[PDB]
Order: C-alpha cells, then structure tokens, then sequence
C-alpha cells in the first residue's frame, strides 16, 4: 500500500496519483 | 515536487493537493 510506498520509501508525483479516484 | 518521505497526516494533505476534485483512497492496511 501507499504507506509502504511513500512513508516508508519516496514517491514520486506519478506513485501518488495512483491513490486519487 | 517534494521528495520526501510523506508520513501521517502529511501523506493525506499531498493526497488532498494532487488527487484534487478526483478525490483519493487512503487505505493504510499494510
Ligand atoms: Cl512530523
Ligand atoms: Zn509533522
């Protein structure tokens, strides 16, 4: 999940736009 | 864009700025 992905490592502008609806 | 390790409540403020009117999920579960 996205904390994983952005908390725990870095995520660029793209990897968070996986999370909008 | 900020690279940076966004945690807590700062992870769901940068969800709000980018998803926009899209709106988002935030889903912790591991
Ligand atoms: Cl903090
Ligand atoms: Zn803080």
């Amino acid at each position: 999940g996205i904390v994983e992905q952005c908390c725990t490592s870095i995520c660029s502008l793209y990897q968070l736009e996986n999370y909008c609806n | 864009f900020v690279n940076q390790h966004l945690c807590g409540s700062h992870l769901v403020e940068a969800l709000y700025l980018v998803c926009g009117e899209r709106g988002f999920f935030y889903t912790p579960k591991t």
